[PDB]
RNA sequence: AUAAAAAUAUAAAUAAUUUUUAUUUGUUUUUAAACACCAUUAGGUAUAUGCAAAUAUAAAAUUAUAGUAAUUAUAAAUUA
RNA sequence: AAAAGGUAUUGUUGCCCACCAAUUUUUAUAAUAAAAAUAACGUGCAGUAAUUAAUAUAUUUAUAAAAAUAUAUUUU
């Protein structure tokens, strides 16, 4: 049964981004650093004051291509 | 129109073609029907040699066109007189004339018309454009003035 | 259920409302009215059907009159009820009798069987 | 397992599991729903 | 009290349903007006459809089977498919044949008196 | 639905799963069914901040719920109907509704539960147990 | 059957679909999935007897051939413009009713002469079901019930020496909402291409005030 | 149909197995079905059911002493009029008739 | 043509819906060369859909 | 027995084989002749046909005329392969 | 000559045909499943009244006159003449009411045009869809309240009654079109579901319907299984017609009710006011009652001139009141259904009864 | 239209009688002019060559 | 041991309510008309009038006629 | 020079498969009953895209795994 050659290690094409969204690292570093047992990276010291924009959802979840995300 | 009937016929004698149409139209009027446009065409050399009961493939056929208004089931009646007549080779039977495909809602706009204008014929050109424009202008000038005669 | 929504009762089952169905026993009605069967586990109900016996002295009701039925002292082996009112008389039916026909045509088919009864002509 | 029992994709909310149990026999009891037909208990 | 307020609001709703029934009637009459205009129009143009009654079909059949009678001081017209059919003469004789078909017709009927059907020249 | 074998949905079910799918698709406006307790749930969700706003256009059928987002994820973390069925109404005892705001000794008005009382009002469990009346279960949300 | 495994079989790649069957569908005609955000009478988009989705051709404009077309969607994204308002037929005055507005305004992007959300987009299985033939290029039950005809048949024959219905004043009822400020009567004020006032909450019992709060802002209209 | 299409849960794979049934299990159950069909076709299995019988309680015509294939076993007890009907009809299915709707005529029918 | 299993499910589902939601995937039985023109009077010469039979 | 002319044994050739009809000018193929090309003066018919055959090859028409004419496949397999080709 | 027998062979798919293979044409049963090899004479007359072409009845003419006498007077002066303004539009309140011709061509429009055009657009060339729809509009015209309502019970019932007739006439001509089986079946289910509100809102129209479309088989209940416990009746309930009665204007609502203080029944308050609520009784219910009316005349003519036989049956009964089973009255004695009140005692001891239950 | 013209025998039951006359309407494309929206890639490579030539 | 062959028609039928036997899901009449298929030189069969529910999922682990063993099915790794 | 599968899991000298012997155990005992377990001998080599591709349904066929045929379908 012939499946795609490299299929076995294909990425999950809808949830492969979400690990990387800046909001995930904001949510995930906010607590890592709130614990008080961590020394926040220099990018957190900044993108804490300037958190990313709110409504830049990826087309993989907003299933709408005509959408200027 | 109600129905069009293209009757390809064998170029018999003008006693026989006329008599075919005499019995055909008389069959229509015995079958509560109407005729609009009994066009004729001189013989022509079709793409299929048609065979009667004599099995002879006749490559030249005189043509009849007959548009008609009938009863839609008297249609079934007259057509099986026609096809069984010993002289026709084939009648294209068009029910689609009242309602062609490009339309659709107003139903007269096609029923009034004839086949020669539901089916644009091959001969026509870009001249019948201005020709139909003048035909309409100079019919619709008096189309009301004339009806209001009686 | 419907009964306790419409009538206050002294003891359950006293008052029952139904489509009188079946009266062919002279002066006797069969009133078909429902109760409440609650399923605790599911958290839901289903009210249920029951062909009763219901005396009707003087033979008024016809099959279908929505009637009120009340309980009493017994009336026979099986009728502990009596036709306590009408809520709607099947006026179509009453006129069907007056004209003469059957106040209700009878079911087209019988009870479900297991034999392929071959009716031809 | 085209012929296996269904499994929840995720655990149900335990609060909903509680809220669906205000109308079951073990609360009909302590409402008073039954009519004690026998001696009941000794 | 709620009885009176709902009684009221529903009498109004019934009135508005009637009013719509009436505006709807009016709109149907306007429909029939614009349908008269459109339809009287296509019915004059149908007065022109020259219908052939039973008493006149026995003449129109001769008149139409006589559309190309082998000799005519005009040019003859086309077909529903628009060729120039082999202009016959009488009682079934193909006596005038165009040039797209003479070559083939005489090759297969070697002994027919065939004629190259000359259309009516525009020059004269 | 059609048969016996189907659960009987309701506007309260479909409004909850309209909203669930839109917060899962990062939409903004949903056109959500309109029954008295559907916009009941919506007015209290909006009071509880789970929704950037709603609007009743008096559209006899629909009304629009504008959703609120935060850090990329929906503010309505989860939203469930009290009943995946309509034929099963879950009346909440006032004690049932008092044992939700009591998480192991910590008073917790976090998860908001919408229940429609006997007075034909649609209220959260917090005002329902501040007046000790319990209502039909409509939705859970948080 | 032989009731015991004859094979030392151990295949190791378990498809996410085989595990989480509560989420993905591998039956054909169930790929449409759970669409609660349609309009249809179901949430199970594969049970909607209505609009069978052509799968090879659609999707150029809507993402995938599942999702509803951008002229039928019931839920709208943020930066994606929601539906345009069907203007009156003639559409000469949709720019004349901004005569109150800045003189040079262009056509409004949220206006349309022919926006119909019951417009059935063409499906190949719905209207050209090639199932019952060899699929030879000529066969197929082509159904001409959906597409607006391109023939000159129509505009030729349905031409009238009278005028059009727009002149005949045939049409009662005008606009369904009665008196709309952009199409019937002149639009005064500003346009709102967002919904910043439509999604506004009454802060007054008489509703003389309406509110619209973000997180750190508050808009009092 | 009175026949059982699947003699076995051919479709059994993990839910979402995007097919009716894997070719393995299909072969297993086609072997069970080849055994069943050869059992029937080789013991010359014949059943029957006639009108105004309880159509669920089948008739075993191959269990009739006039059409018996075994010798030490006793097939079944059947009323005489019904027996003369059935076994005459089994003989009647021994040929297909030209001038009627034809039929699949097998050796193992006789 | 079997990564378009769901494109043949669509035009099977439609032809079903016409066939009263029953004969999903059923197709019209092969008749003949001469089916519509030699068969006798009373038996449907042009193959009906499936759900007619 | 009676074969269509696209069948293998179309024009059988043996003692008993018979081909119906006449074959001059008007042949049995009067209305069944796809591609005639009038020869220009002296032009090579090794060019007329070496073009006809390439056209009817790129148009995969000879594909089909060979295919369907030899073995009347299962409609399933004919669909399978034709769909396979449209798809590929 | 005997029940048809199919010879099922288990190794095969399904049986062979019967040797008395009785039918040839499958016989077309109703909505609930009973045959018709053709439609009633009413419906064949309703086919000849559909294929000859219905003419608009003169009721519309006369109502137009005594309704709009000014448009009629205009027409009255304008009769015959080529009209350039439609003085009949209020006569044809809708496209569909102009079913007397083609294309909704009202009669008073074709005057000046050719007689051949009048022939073209007359009832003679109406298509068959045209003619069916013509009958449909004519009937929905005379059964509807206001000429825009097409959703009244009578409207819908008559429309679907004509509809199901044309369907059956289709079928009893062409048998294997079974999508159309499921056309007629569901359509008839709805026509029944409408007539079973008609005969609850005003049955007069209902019977005019019954006896003009001759369809009682689509009301006739099918399965006794249901209509034993009254479910074929529950439908006019479920739709909301349990109270669409007007007894205040048919059946004098005074005695149709018991009392609450007394507890007495409908017929007993009708006793204590002197009113006669009782159906027409069939001859059986008549003769049983006349017989129950003469038992005391029998007692008076029995004990008085044959007090020997009076005494003879005295002896017969007087021994029997002591013989037999029981002589005192206990609950065990007179529980008013022994066999089912005592289940533990019916197969072994009390073999008088062969079953534990005989009544509800 | 084709299978009615062929029914009445006013199109060849097989063939294309109007082929070269029809060629004037059919858009001669892969000869000189480069319709950039062609799906022939031989054409595009002729042109890439010729202009690289 | 003859083989040449079977193309046409659109609108158009409203939805919600109890048909649980009713209907219904690919075996069809006829070569004296053939292809095909099967057997074999010496034939039959040669294709939707009875008959005949049945894939399109309402779900509680495989087998097994609902008593037998302790499970079985499965997909992407690896294969000149 | 470029794209390919496994019922095997160092893997085709790999596995399985059926009829073919005793055995056993329950039983709805159709030539010889049906099913569960098993580890002989023998005909073969029927499945692993596998030697005329496989899978479901059905007509016919038969030493057994199966085949001709007619349908679909790709777990080819």
């Amino acid at each position: 049964y012939k499946m795609p050659k490299n299929m076995g290690v294909a990425p999950r094409f809808d949830v492969w981004n979400e690990s990387y969204e800046p909001w995930q690292h904001m949510k995930r570093m906010g607590r890592l650093v709130g614990t008080g047992f961590y020394i926040p990276p220099e990018w957190y010291n900044h993108f804490r004051m300037f958190p990313p924009i709110n409504h830049n959802f990826q087309q993989e979840k907003t299933l709408n291509p005509r959408n200027e995300s | 129109v109600f129905y069009a009937f293209v009757l390809v016929m064998k170029p018999r004698q003008r006693r026989f073609t006329s008599q075919a149409l005499r019995e055909i139209a008389v069959a229509i009027y015995n079958n509560g029907g109407l005729i609009r446009k009994l066009s004729n065409e001189g013989v022509m050399r079709p793409y299929s040699r048609f065979r009667d009961a004599d099995n002879t493939p006749l490559t030249y056929a005189r043509y009849v066109t007959l548009q008609v208004d009938m009863g839609e089931e008297q249609m079934r009646k007259v057509e099986k007189i026609m096809k069984e007549h010993q002289d026709v080779f084939i009648t294209l039977n068009l029910n689609n004339l009242e309602r062609p495909v490009g339309i659709r809602y107003f139903p007269l706009d096609t029923f009034t018309r004839l086949e020669e204008e539901i089916n644009w014929p091959p001969q026509t050109s870009a001249d019948i454009y201005k020709q139909l424009e003048m035909n309409w202008k100079e019919f619709s000038r008096t189309r009301w003035s004339n009806f209001l005669r009686n | 259920d419907l009964t306790s929504l419409i009538f206050n009762q002294p003891r359950q089952g006293s008052d029952k409302i139904g489509y009188v169905v079946g009266t062919s026993m002279l002066k006797t009605a069969v009133v078909a009215a429902n109760h409440m069967v609650y399923y605790p586990k599911f958290n839901q109900r289903v009210s249920r059907t029951s062909r009763f016996f219901a005396h009707d002295e003087d033979l008024a009701c016809v099959e279908g009159d929505l009637v009120h039925i009340k309980q009493c002292r017994k009336i026979s082996k099986y009728k502990h009820y009596y036709v306590f009112s009408i809520l709607e008389p099947n006026i179509e039916g009453r006129e069907r009798l007056k004209l003469g026909l059957k106040a209700v045509p009878p079911p087209l088919f019988g009870y479900p069987v297991s034999r392929r009864i071959v009716k031809l002509n | 397992h085209r012929s296996g029992k269904a499994r929840a994709f995720v655990f149900r909310d335990p609060t909903l599991k509680m809220m669906r149990a205000g109308s079951g026999y073990q609360q009909l009891r302590r409402m008073g729903m039954p009519i004690q037909v026998s001696k009941g208990w000794r | 009290k709620k009885r009176l307020e709902a009684k009221q609001m529903t009498e109004g709703r019934q009135a508005l349903k009637k009013k719509h029934l009436d505006l709807l009637r009016e709109f149907h009459e306007r429909q029939f007006f614009f349908w008269y205009e459109r339809a009287s129009e296509r019915l004059q143009s149908m007065n022109l459809i020259q219908y052939i009654p039973q008493s006149r079909v026995q003449e129109h059949i001769e008149r139409e089977l006589d559309k190309y009678v082998a000799g005519k001081s005009e040019a003859y017209p086309l077909n529903f498919v628009g060729q120039m059919p082999l202009v016959e003469d009488r009682e079934g004789n193909i006596v005038e044949v165009p040039e797209g078909l003479l070559t083939n017709h005489v090759s297969e009927h070697p002994e027919s008196t065939v004629k190259p059907h000359q259309p009516h020249e525009s020059t004269s | 639905p059609r048969y016996w074998t189907y659960n009987v949905f309701t506007p309260v079910y479909d409004f909850c799963h309209r909203i669930r799918e839109a917060t899962e698709q990062r939409k903004r406006f949903v056109i959500v069914p309109s029954t008295v307790e559907t916009r009941g749930c919506a007015r209290v969700m909006l009071g509880h901040g789970l929704v950037a706003g709603f609007r009743d256009f008096h559209n006899d059928r629909a009304f629009a719920v504008e959703l609120k987002y935060f850090q990329g994820d929906s503010t309505i973390n989860v939203i469930e109907p009290c009943a995946y069925d309509g034929k099963t109404e879950f009346e909440w005892s006032p004690k049932m509704m008092r044992r939700l705001m009591n998480t192991h000794g910590i008073h917790n008005r976090l998860v908001v539960y919408i229940c429609r009382t006997a007075d034909n009002r649609v209220i959260d469990h917090i005002q329902a147990v501040k007046e000790n009346v319990g209502g039909r279960g409509l939705i859970m949300v948080h | 059957i032989k009731t015991l495994d004859v094979r030392e079989y151990r295949p190791l790649a378990t498809p996410i679909e085989f595990r989480f069957y509560q989420r993905y569908a591998n039956h054909p005609n169930r790929q449409s999935g759970i669409q609660f955000l349609t309009h249809y009478n179901t949430h199970q988009r594969f049970r909607v007897n209505k609009d069978y989705i052509d799968y090879m051709h659609w999707g150029k404009e809507q993402g995938q051939a599942r999702l509803p077309h951008r002229h039928q969607r019931v839920a709208f994204d943020f930066d994606d413009q929601l539906h345009p308002t069907r203007t009156l037929d003639n559409e000469g005055d949709s720019y004349a009713w901004c005569a109150e507005q800045d003189p040079t305004l262009g056509p409004h992007p949220d206006l349309d002469a022919s926006f119909d959300p019951n417009r059935r987009v063409f499906s190949h299985p719905e209207h050209w079901n090639k199932m019952f033939s060899k699929r030879r290029p000529g066969e197929g039950r082509i159904d001409l019930r959906v597409l607006p005809s391109q023939s000159l048949l129509g505009p030729l024959m349905e031409q009238s020496d009278t005028q059009g219905a727009a002149y005949f004043r045939y049409d009662n009822r005008g606009h369904s909402n009665g008196r709309v400020p952009g199409l019937n009567t002149p639009f005064f004020g500003e346009f709102d291409r967002k919904m910043m006032q439509a999604m506004s909450r009454p802060l007054n019992a008489d509703r003389t005030i309406t509110g619209n709060d973000g997180r750190f802002s508050k808009t009092i209209m | 149909r009175w026949a059982a299409k699947f003699y076995g849960r051919v479709t059994f794979g993990p839910r979402n197995y995007p097919y009716p049934s894997s070719r393995w299990l299909a072969r297993r159950f086609k072997m069970k079905k080849h055994r069943i069909i050869k059992r029937f076709r080789f013991r010359r299995y014949k059943l029957a059911a006639v009108a105004n019988l309880p159509f669920a309680k089948m008739i075993r015509v191959g269990l009739l002493p006039e059409l018996k294939s075994s010798k030490t076993k006793k097939g079944d007890d059947v009323e005489a009029d019904l027996s003369g009907r059935l076994v005459s009809a089994v003989r009647s299915s021994g040929g297909k008739k030209k001038g009627n709707r034809g039929r699949p005529k097998s050796k193992y029918q006789i | 043509p079997h990564d378009w299993r769901h494109f043949y499910a669509q035009e099977k589902l439609v032809r079903e819906r016409q066939q009263n939601g029953h004969a999903y995937g059923r197709r019209p039985k092969q008749f003949s060369f001469g089916a519509r023109y030699v068969k006798t009077e009373g038996y449907g010469k042009r193959p009906r859909l499936p759900y007619n039979k | 027995g009676g074969y269509m002319m696209y069948h293998r044994k179309s024009m059988g050739t043996m003692k008993y084989s018979k081909w119906k009809g006449a074959h001059g000018g008007v042949s049995h193929f009067y209305g069944r002749t796809p591609m005639v090309e009038e020869v220009k003066r002296n032009e090579p018919i090794t060019l007329i046909d070496r073009r006809i055959m390439h056209y009817v090859h790129r148009s995969r028409l000879r594909h089909f005329q060979l295919f369907r004419s030899y073995q009347q496949k299962s409609n399933a397999t004919e669909c399978k392969l034709r769909e396979g080709e449209m798809l590929r | 000559e005997h029940p048809s027998i199919w010879l099922w062979y288990p190794w095969r798919m399904n049986p062979e045909p019967p040797t008395p293979g009785m039918p040839q044409r499958r016989a077309l049963k109703n909505l609930h499943g009973a045959v018709f090899t053709d439609l009633t004479p009413v419906q064949k007359k309703r086919q000849e009244q559909m294929l000859y072409g219905i003419n608009i009845p003169e009721t519309r003419q006369m109502k137009f006159e005594q309704e709009h006498p000014l448009l009629a007077s205009a027409l009255r002066q304008l009769d015959g003449q080529p009209k350039g303004f439609p003085f009949w539009y209020k006569k044809y309140p809708t496209r569909r009411h102009a079913y007397g011709n083609r294309f909704s061509i009202p009669d008073e429009m074709l005057e000046g045009y050719g007689e051949e055009m009048k022939k073209a657009l007359s009832k003679e060339m109406m298509s068959i869809q045209e003619k069916q729809f013509a009958q449909e509009a004519m009937y929905m015209e005379r059964y509807a309240e206001h000429d825009f309502d097409t959703t009244s019970p009578a409207v819908l019932a008559v429309k679907r009654a004509l509809k199901c007739r044309v369907l059956r006439n289709h079928l009893l001509t062409n048998p294997h079109n079974n999508i159309i089986k499921a056309v007629l079946a569901n359509t008839e289910k709805k026509l029944s579901h409408a007539l079973r509100k008609l005969r609850k809102v005003d049955f007069k129209k209902y019977w005019e319907i019954i006896r003009d479309h001759d369809v009682q088989d689509v009301l006739q209940p099918s399965n006794l299984v249901t209509y034993r416990q009254g479910a074929y009746w529950k439908y006019d309930w479920n739709a909301g017609l349990a109270i669409s009665t007007n007894l205040a204007d048919v059946l004098d609502p005074r005695g149709l009710n018991g009392c609450v203080e007394t507890g007495r029944s409908r017929s007993e308050v009708a006793r204590d006011l002197g009113l006669s609520y009782t159906r027409p009784l069939q001859e059986n219910e008549k003769k049983q009652l006349s017989h129950q009316a003469l038992y005391y005349e029998r007692l008076a003519k029995f004990k008085m001139e044959q007090p020997e036989a009076a005494r003879a049956l005295e002896r017969e009964r007087f021994v029997r009141k002591f013989s037999g089973m029981f002589a005192k009255m206990d609950i065990k004695s007179g529980a008013p259904d022994f066999p089912s009140t005592y289940r533990k005692l019916l197969g072994t001891k009390v073999v008088r009864w062969a079953s534990k239950r005989h009544g509800p | 239209a084709k299978a009615q013209a062929v029914r009445i025998g006013l199109y060849p039951r097989f063939g294309n009688p109007f082929w070269f006359r029809s060629q004037k309407f059919r858009p001669k494309a892969y000869q000189e002019n480069y319709d950039p929206t062609t799906y022939s890639t031989k054409h595009t490579m002729e042109h890439f060559a010729y202009n690289w030539v």
